[PDB]
């Protein structure tokens, strides 16, 4: 029993480079297409559900996952590693912060916290890094919207709009193309569904597309009334018939 | 390369073979033990003349009764001396007497295994076996005089005479034509002091050299420079006639 | 953490290898302030700028640092800075000097050169702080846990070049003005880029403030940077 | 060790079998009512002491070991075997049931299939007795493997014992009895010692039935130990 | 001897060749499973194979009781499926003493899956060769298949097929439900939902089977059972007079 | 509450000749005001010819005497077979006394 | 296939062999002859010693156990203080908890135990050293033959070390006579001695190159050196 | 009950400390110098339970002659009270604390200011005029309340000392057997070895 | 728990590890001692790489351990920052206990010994660092130099030089170091010591820097000017023919 692999398993080499973080990084690359883009009353972060057989029950798999009420998260990469990775940072948001403060930590706090999970991935003796990239959208009430990628090496940094995975040199272009500085959400989200069509192959539907917004706050999901001074979670996440809605007038 | 305590086909373990050979380029070190004394005498080999040539301790007291001489890595010797010191002075506690040079030597013995990677043995606290040998002297009323060979494999063999280092070879020759059961203190003195001579790379002067004794009723004593000389004026002299 | 035959660390010279390819920083030590200058690693006009910090990073109030490497090592590194200083602070209600939170930070860096079996990391810092010792102090740590004061320096990519720049201009009776006028027009003549853009800067000073008696500490917003670009005929 | 090679398998497990088929060969057979086992003791030297070097184990007081491979090997894990058994009868106070001790050896040799820092065992064990409900027999392979067998032979000779357990099965389908599988594991050991003859061998059994021994494990002497080796030397002749 | 090779580390592509050698492993059985679902049950069918005549052939198993409601099958060598089990039964035991009910059959899959994470990440736990099938009759969700595989993945199922002859099974499977139109078999007998099972079993394997060439569990409200070679003989005579 | 500490009564004495010396003891084991022994020996041989008697609480007295006997055996082990002197003794039991100070 | 599977004793090699643990039983085939026989009275041990130098002492090779428990050793000498030091342990242990001496049998399962956890943990090595250990209990005399691969054998006689097998040899030839020395210490030593002489192109044993030790009925264990050797000679 | 007083004026920081060490019936010591030298320009004094006095200052005065050598600087006497004060307050809430009350005077050469900090065994700091532990404050206090004032010289603090002690030798129940007098100013410290036969 | 060997044999008895600390050392910069009848002068250099340094806040190469010992030292700097700070430790718990300074051959057993300590232990490389301590013992006017080295051997010196080009320094100190008459002055001692860091490091500019230890706590460090005082009256006094 017992762990004899004590050091790091990432080394820097000859040329200066952290090998196993490039090969995360190529993980990366493999994965799935997702996007995520900011507005001014808004956050959506998008994905697509490839499914590896029709058997399979698309909706079960969570891809992208509330942190917070007000934080929300999507990846490309390697899912079991984003998975556990939504367990930890879960967690730390109450351990860290809640816990001390009462209140919920802010995007690019919750960010730096995730992050440091990752970085720790990368020089801990016996570990692999993470093989994905994140997408962290959400609000907090002193910095406003925001939306952010973590890399690999533990590395993020804040977008207006961004992509990752397979198709996102192209996706990056075409966010470029079509990104301003006064979008409301609702154009957010139509952006968000014409770039991830790019991407997919098969079926382009409501059933195969995984999206949420951080937006206004959803007092009918708090589950309780009679505290005025909280009126829900903004992270929401669409549903099957309300992407369907979108797409015939697309 | 592979491990620390790994076997050669042959049986051996690598690591002690290889500091068995840091040895052999380590200044020599003579013993010659008597029914009136054991003598230890050491080759300095100062590397430079600037270096002040008495802050080489390369013979050190153990107790009143036991002494010690070393070569090798020398600097690996401080944690068996202070190990050595310890024992010896613990037994007193404990016991309320002098403890055996026998004994005293199967305790630094004892340290001298204590290598290995983390091994399973309680707990192995050391990378490497160390990379010096020692010649352990003393008195006890049991076995009276002895002189004892420690090697860093945790052996330790009895000798009658013995020397250890870069000279090693040619001095246990002469050791072997030279010693006979009926030596004086007097005789050993000029006996190490003779063969110092021959295996020493200078000129052996008292700088370059140090000698020392145990007897039971003087305890361990280093000899100063003025003593070594006298013996050096007297070897040349003896070795004229002759 | 092993030695060569030469006598280098392997891992040690590797990271440095590492850093001189991060984008580059710039301190410069004036009379009456301190300015940090870093050049943002290729970037993107999507990547939002407002609220984005990667190589300006505040220690105390006294301290700040200027990174060049890998961001989330230098995060690390930073948040135990911090508390380092806190500590200090608690103990002896007085302010850390500069020269030891430099010292304990350098200490932390060369235990993973000498202990452990971890990868160094890949960071080098400029240090610029004031205190009631020695005033106004630029510093310097790389990966080999070794720290020198400097009147300037660069680390980074094109360090070579930018020394070369700094030796040529600096004079002993700058003022903080000059300093930044220097500082930037460094950058522009080291960049990879076409030229040197408002939103590829990361800026800050540290002053005597105009009149008080007290030590002030500015990081540049993105409109500071694009208007002290225009007065240096850079636009 | 924690290393899978292309193919799905554990090349030092694939390299701890290769011992076991290296060793002496040993056998159990189970009974209407019990179970016996046997092995083949090489007499290296006729200065061994006849009688005297016991490689058959008791476990608890209702359970037999025997094993083949590296014999340290499987002192380990008849050790360990036995703080599972003791541990089981201080929590929950009845003697442990068979397929029970089979999972617990089970799941410790599978675990020094998990690291590289271990190695697997060297052994193959073949091991049973009598609970609560019946006789039981298992063998247990250096992957942690194991089944229930109605017959079973690890060792050098394993593959001729096999052939011989096959047909006791198929021409007893009614079931043996204790005293005969007792008889009949000294025929099938020397019928395995055709295959490892480039030395003399003592031949030692042990049983546990419910009629035979009243389901305690017992080793097989004088009388009826002679029985065995003379009606095995009977049907050889 | 290129170590990432040996260990979990990532190589030049970004792949873990200890984690597809650990699919590899799961297929050292020789053994297909299928797993589907019922209105109220949720059935397991997997190919038994007893070579040796010396085996006792009733200790010859790849179906565990995990709970009183949850039923696992596995795809991989009997050492790494009992280690499996082994956790399983033990996790289930623990978030029902902390949690004051019943571990839903998805929870379990999750918690196992992580585990299976962790050996993908650390260089000194080797991945488990096995693909894992967990079927019970949720309280919440109701009859439900949740499959874990080395990787460290996991997801729901309207129904699924493990082994060498995974492919076929599937294929077969989806036909059914393209035709049939639903995500479930409308039967309200479990005893009609095996029948089924085994009938598609037989048509993708082209086999015959026999009562000792079979295993089935079935899973209803407050139980996961195994079937007796007697009640699959019941079931092979029942699909004779029909197909 | 728990009391770990009895009295089993008892006498013993120790006189040094020139060339001998004696140690005696009674046989009687007690507690309270009852005899649990007429006969149980209190002084023992120790091997070394040392004579050594423990007296006050019996438990103690044995552990003690158990624990010294055992160290002339490692001592016997230890050291060449040497024979313990009675100041070496002496000072021996000081520290397995001293170990229990508290 | 003899390449990289002896680096550690963790790793078998193709063959399912064990090569540190090959390589520490070598250790053996390089030490001085040593030679344990019994009766039914008693159990000896005939070790010759060996030499580094004409100025040296012939390192000893005989460690006492018990009062009714002793082994002789040969190949690496501090691993036979490794395992003696825990042997002595072991039979206190019995002594102090149970009122009762330690079987040479318990002794023999102990010890290769010991060395067991060696052959399988990593970090660690094999022990280097063979041992025999006599004894003398409830249930009268016996001989263990001990190797580091962790295998134990009980037996009226052997030899292990350089040249051990004529030793052997004659051992098993002699058989019949040495068992029958019962009540005869001096006959069944001298049956060790001319047993021991088998193995020697060396030279003719000598009074500082001889060690026994013998134990029995009404005999504790002893061991006898130079002028208490003299008399066999 | 070990007198320990400080008195701050304008340019010095003054610290008297009994002589007396007694245990029991008698007085062992008539002579004890109840003070160590952290630095330079800062003096601590210390009273209290009869081990704990001695281990803690010499503590104190290892640690900060080390800083000293560390960074070939010295602490100001804030500073070095504040460390004091931290390595109290920690050892109140430990498994033994320390019990003994501690006077720190210094001279702080970047302010150049006299400063008195008073702290008790607890970690309870304060900084004051002039200060007192133990019993010798409920004289003292009230006495400097009346005679002292915030710009004498230090010979003037001098005369307002031997007030405070002439009281003390009046009222005080035991004997103490004098002070020892020592001045802490921008020169730093010196003995004034003649107070208790002046 | 890492405590893989890194610091082990070689088939020749070398420990490699060791063996190329040494080499860091020499790629140091020199550092030279030289003791006196009544002094010990210590002498370092420094590089030229880049000249915009502040040298107000920059770590000068001789540290004070107590009031009257100090360290110099060849090798890796960042090294030296551990040594230093242990050493330094050891000094004031030595004066806790055993109510005296450290003797400075103590202080250098102590160094050496921590140096040691690191040649065999797991997972731990040895000290690139070489040094020389130098002082006075407490009440004591005989001076005293002491070196240091990876290994954790230690020896005096009547002089001796560690660091790059230090077979050149040793060189003329071999010639001119008259073991019957040390530099009977702290000026001809700093004489010495200025001739000897000549040979290696070109103008003594902003490069060779100087400081004395006396009897009784007396350390001063020179000046730039006063060290352009023995620059200027050697290479012009001693260029005759």
């Amino acid at each position: 029993m017992t762990d004899r692999y004590s050091f790091s398993l990432t080394t820097f080499s000859p040329s200066g480079k952290l090998g196993q973080i490039d090969y995360a990084l190529t993980a990366v690359k493999q994965g799935v297409t997702s996007l995520g883009i900011k507005a001014t009353n808004g956050v959506v972060i998008a994905t697509e559900k490839k499914s590896s057989s029709p058997l399979a029950m698309s909706e079960t798999l969570s891809k992208v996952s509330l942190l917070t009420p007000d934080i929300g998260a999507v990846y490309s990469g390697m899912g079991p590693d984003y998975r556990v990775l939504v367990d930890k940072s879960r967690k730390v948001a109450h351990t860290s912060y809640k816990r001390i403060y009462g209140e919920y930590p802010p995007t690019k706090l919750l960010v730096s916290e995730v992050a440091k999970i990752m970085q720790e991935a990368t020089q801990s003796g016996g570990v692999r890094p993470f093989g994905v990239s994140l997408l962290i959208a959400g609000h907090d009430e002193f910095n406003g919207f925001s939306l952010y990628q973590v890399d690999p090496s533990g590395s993020y940094f804040p977008w207006k709009a961004t992509a990752i995975g397979k198709g996102s040199v192209a996706a990056k272009t075409f966010l470029e193309k079509r990104w301003n500085d006064e979008l409301e959400l609702e154009d957010a989200i139509h952006i968000a569904l014409l770039t991830l069509k790019e991407s997919v192959e098969g079926e382009f539907n409501g059933d195969t597309i995984e999206l949420a917004i951080i937006g206004d706050e959803n007092p009918d999901l708090l589950g309780y009334t009679g505290i005025p001074t909280d009126k829900g979670p903004r992270f929401r996440k669409l549903t099957s018939q309300e992407i369907n809605d979108r797409l015939e007038a697309l | 390369d592979r491990g620390v305590s790994t076997f050669s086909p042959e049986g051996r373990l690598f690591q002690v073979e290889y500091s068995l050979e840091a040895i052999k380029l380590g200044s020599t070190a003579i013993g010659i033990a008597t029914k009136e004394g054991v003598v230890l005498g050491v080759e300095k080999r100062a590397t430079s003349p600037l270096l002040e040539s008495d802050s080489i301790e390369k013979i050190v007291e153990i107790d009143r009764h036991i002494g010690c001489a070393m070569s090798g890595l020398t600097a690996d010797a401080r944690s068996m001396i202070e190990h050595a010191r310890t024992a010896a002075v613990t037994h007193n506690l404990y016991y309320d007497e002098d403890i055996n040079v026998e004994s005293l030597t199967q305790s630094v013995c004892d340290l001298a295994l204590r290598f290995g990677e983390g091994a399973s043995g309680e707990e192995r606290l050391m990378s490497r076996p160390f990379g010096v040998a020692l010649l352990i002297a003393g008195h006890d009323a049991d076995d009276g005089y002895q002189l004892f060979h420690a090697e860093p494999s945790g052996t330790f063999y009895r000798y009658n005479a013995k020397a250890i280092g870069s000279g090693s070879e040619g001095a246990q020759a002469e050791l072997l034509n030279e010693w006979h059961s009926s030596l004086t203190l007097k005789e050993a003195e000029l006996l190490v002091l003779k063969i110092l001579k021959q295996v020493m790379e200078e000129k052996l002067d008292e700088n370059n050299a140090q000698l020392s004794c145990i007897t039971k009723q003087d305890g361990f004593k280093i000899y100063d420079n003025e003593k070594t000389a006298e013996l050096i004026k007297e070897l040349k002299e003896k070795e004229a006639a002759e | 953490t092993i030695f060569s035959p030469e006598g280098r660390l392997y891992q040690v010279e590797y990271a440095l290898e590492s850093i001189s390819h991060a984008g580059t920083a710039i301190g410069i030590m004036a009379s009456d302030g301190i300015v940090l200058a870093a050049e943002r690693k290729v970037t993107s006009t999507l990547l939002e700028q407002d609220t984005s910090t990667e190589k300006l990073y505040k220690l105390n109030d006294k301290i700040a640092v200027a990174v060049a490497g890998l961001t989330a090592d230098a995060e690390i590194l930073i948040n135990t800075a911090r508390i380092h200083a806190q500590n200090y602070l608690k103990t002896y209600n007085e302010d850390i000097p500069v020269e030891i939170l430099v010292r304990r930070l350098s200490d932390i860096k060369q235990g993973y050169t000498q202990h452990g079996g971890l990868r160094p990391f890949g960071v080098s810092f400029i240090y610029a702080g004031y205190d009631d010792r020695y005033g106004y102090q630029l510093y310097t740590s790389n990966p080999s846990g070794n720290y020198t004061g400097w009147k300037a320096i660069s680390v980074g990519a094109n360090t070579s070049a930018a020394q070369t720049l700094l030796q040529m201009d600096y004079k002993d009776d700058m003022k903080v003005d000059d300093a930044i006028e220097l500082a930037l027009k460094t950058l522009s003549k080291t960049t990879d880029s076409s030229a040197l853009t408002y939103d590829r800067l990361e800026f800050a000073t540290i002053r005597k403030g105009a009149n008080d008696g007290e030590v002030y500490q500015k990081i540049f917003k993105p409109q500071e940077i694009k208007d002290i670009l225009v007065k240096t005929g850079i636009t | 060790n924690s290393v899978f090679s292309p193919d799905g398998r554990n090349f030092q497990v694939e390299y701890a079998v290769k011992a076991v088929e290296n060793g002496t060969t040993s056998i159990g057979i189970k009974c209407n009512d019990g179970v016996v086992f046997a092995v083949e003791k090489l007499i290296t030297s006729k200065l061994l002491v006849p009688q005297k070097n016991v490689k058959i184990q008791v476990v608890d007081r209702h359970i037999g070991c025997v094993y083949s491979g590296l014999i340290p090997d499987g002192r380990h894990l008849v050790n360990r075997g036995r703080e599972e058994a003791a541990s089981f009868k201080k929590l929950y106070k009845t003697p442990i049931p068979i397929p029970a001790f089979a999972d617990r050896l089970g799941q410790y040799v599978q675990a020094h299939t998990l690291y590289n820092s271990v190695r697997p065992f060297g052994v193959s064990t073949i091991f049973g007795g009598v609970d609560k409900n019946g006789a039981h027999l298992y063998m247990l392979e250096p992957s942690g493997s194991y089944w229930g067998y109605k017959g079973a032979a690890t060792g050098k000779g394993r593959q001729s014992a096999k052939a011989e357990l096959e047909k006791l099965v198929d021409h007893h389908p009614e079931g043996l009895s204790a005293r005969e599988a007792v008889k009949q594991a000294a025929k099938i050991i020397y019928l395995a010692h055709e295959d490892n003859k480039e030395k003399d061998f003592e031949l030692e059994i042990s049983w546990c039935s419910l009629s035979e021994t009243n389901g305690l494990h017992k080793f097989v002497k004088g009388d009826l130990l002679q029985e065995a080796i003379d009606f095995a030397q009977k049907e050889i002749n | 001897a290129g170590y990432d090779r040996h260990i979990t580390i990532f190589s030049p592509e970004g792949r873990l060749y200890q984690v597809e050698y650990a699919f590899k492993a799961t297929n050292q059985t020789n053994i297909n499973s299928l797993a589907v679902r019922g209105k109220d049950c949720t059935v397991v069918i997997s190919q038994k194979k007893v070579p040796d005549k010396l085996l006792d052939p009733t200790t010859v198993s790849y179906i565990f009781c995990i709970s009183r409601t949850i039923g696992m099958v596995v795809n991989g060598p009997i050492p790494d499926a009992r280690n499996a089990a082994l956790r399983a039964k033990a996790e289930a035991a623990e978030f029902r003493y902390k949690y004051g009910y019943d571990m839903p059959c998805d929870v379990l899959a999750k918690r196992m899956a992580n585990l299976s994470q962790i050996y993908t990440q650390r260089a000194y736990m080797r991945p488990l060769g096995v693909i894992l099938t967990f079927v019970s009759v949720d309280e919440e969700l109701g009859p439900s298949i949740y499959k874990t595989d080395p990787a460290g993945y996991y997801v729901g199922y309207k129904a699924t097929a493990t082994g060498p002859k995974q492919q076929e099974i599937t294929t077969n499977l989806e036909n059914h439900f393209k035709k049939s139109k639903i995500d479930h078999i409308n039967e309200e007998s479990w005893e009609k939902v095996v029948e089924f099972a085994i009938t598609h079993m037989i048509d993708a394997l082209g086999t015959e089977f026999s009562k000792n060439d079979l295993e089935v569990g079935v899973a209803t409200k407050d139980k996961f059972f195994t079937l007796s070679a007697e009640n699959i003989e019941e079931r092979l005579v029942a699909i004779a007079e029909q197909d | 509450q728990f009391n770990p500490y009895g009295d089993n009564g008892g006498t013993i004495l120790g006189i040094a000749g020139e060339d001998f010396a004696v140690l005696a003891g009674d046989t009687r084991n007690i507690t309270d005001y009852s005899i649990n022994s007429r006969y149980e020996p209190k002084v023992f041989d120790c091997g070394d010819n040392i004579v050594m008697s423990a007296n006050g609480f019996a438990a103690d007295g044995d552990a003690l005497v158990k624990r010294f006997k055992n160290s002339v055996k490692w001592y016997h082990f230890d050291h060449n077979d040497k024979k313990l002197s009675i100041n070496s003794a002496a000072r021996n039991i000081q520290h397995l006394l001293y170990g229990k100070r508290f | 296939f003899r390449n990289n599977y002896d680096g550690d004793t963790v790793t078998f090699s193709p063959t399912g062999r064990l090569f540190q643990v090959e390589y520490a039983l070598e250790a053996i085939k390089q030490g001085s002859v040593t030679v344990g026989l019994r009766s039914n009275t008693h159990a000896v041990l005939v070790a010759l010693k060996r030499n580094a130098d004409e100025l040296s002492s012939y390192q000893k090779k005989i460690i006492k156990c018990d009062e009714h428990m002793g082994l002789s050793l040969a190949g690496l000498a501090p691993d036979a203080r490794v395992l003696s030091n825990y042997l002595r342990q072991q039979c206190n242990y019995s002594s102090l908890v149970f009122n009762r001496k330690l079987a040479v049998e318990r002794a023999g399962h102990l010890l290769c135990d010991k060395a067991q956890k060696n052959t399988q943990s990593y970090g660690g090595r094999p022990y280097g050293v063979g041992l025999l250990i006599i004894g003398y209990d409830k249930s009268g005399a016996h001989l263990l033959e001990f190797q580091p691969s962790g295998n134990v054998t009980e037996l009226y006689g052997t030899a292990i070390g350089a040249r051990s097998q004529g030793a052997k040899t004659y051992l098993e030839r002699t058989l019949d006579t040495f068992i029958k020395i019962d009540g005869n210490p001096d006959e069944l030593i001298k049956a060790g001695v001319e047993a021991i002489s088998q193995s020697l192109r060396d030279e003719s044993l000598t009074v500082d190159n001889l060690s026994i030790a013998i134990v029995g009925k009404d005999t504790p264990f002893t061991i006898y050196d130079g002028e208490a050797v003299a008399k066999y000679i | 009950m070990d007198i320990i007083l400080g008195i701050r004026v304008q340019d010095s920081v003054i610290l008297a400390s009994s002589k007396a060490v007694t245990r029991g019936i008698s007085v062992l010591k008539d002579s004890d110098d109840k003070t160590r030298q952290l630095s330079p320009h800062t003096l601590m004094s210390f009273a209290g339970e009869a081990g704990d006095t001695v281990q803690f200052a010499e503590y104190i005065q290892a640690n900060i002659q080390l800083y000293s050598i560390r960074e070939d600087y010295e602490l100001s006497p804030q500073a070095v009270s504040s460390f004091v004060r931290q390595e109290l307050a920690k050892s109140i809430r430990s498994r033994r604390p320390y019990q003994v009350n501690v006077l720190i005077g210094g001279y702080d050469k970047k302010k150049n200011k006299p400063e008195l900090y008073q702290i008790d065994y607890l970690g309870t700091k304060v900084e004051l005029p002039y200060g007192a532990h133990g019993y010798s404050g409920f004289y003292t206090f009230s006495l400097l309340d009346h005679h002292y004032r915030p710009d004498m010289t230090t010979e003037e603090g001098l005369d307002l000392l031997k007030l405070c002690v002439q009281e003390l030798e009046k009222r005080m129940p035991m004997d103490f057997k004098g002070v020892i007098v020592k001045i802490v100013d921008k020169d730093g410290i010196r003995q004034v070895d003649d107070f208790q036969a002046q | 728990g890492y405590d893989r060997a890194l610091s082990i044999f070689s088939p020749d008895g070398h420990i490699f590890q060791v063996e190329y600390a040494l080499e860091a050392v020499k790629r140091g910069t020199c550092a030279v001692g030289v003791k006196g009848k009544n002094c010990v002068v210590l002498g370092c250099e420094r590089r030229s790489t880049l000249k915009l340094q502040d040298t107000r806040i920059t770590p000068s190469k001789v540290s004070k351990i107590d009031s009257h010992v100090v360290l110099s030292f060849s090798g890796l700097n960042a090294d030296s920052r551990i040594l230093i700070e242990k050493a330094r430790v050891e000094a004031q718990s030595h004066r806790l206990t055993l109510e005296d300074p450290v003797t400075v051959e103590y202080l250098t057993r102590y160094v050496a010994g921590v140096q040691q300590r690191y040649t065999q232990s797991g997972g731990v490389r040895p000290f690139g660092v070489s040094t020389l301590i130098a002082g006075f013992d407490p009440r004591d006017d005989e001076p005293k130099l002491y070196q240091t080295e990876p290994s954790g051997i230690y020896s005096s010196w009547s002089a001796q030089t560690i660091g790059r080009n230090s077979k050149t320094v040793r060189e003329f100190l071999e010639k001119n170091y008259d073991r019957k008459e040390p530099p009977a002055t702290v000026e001809e001692c700093v004489k010495l010591t200025v001739r000897s860091l000549l040979e290696v490091v070109q103008t003594g500019a902003k490069n060779i820097e100087i400081t004395v230890v006396k009897p009784d706590s007396d350390i001063v460090a020179l000046s730039s000017e006063e060290i352009n005082q023995y620059v200027t009256q050697i290479e012009q006094e001693k260029q005759e023919q």
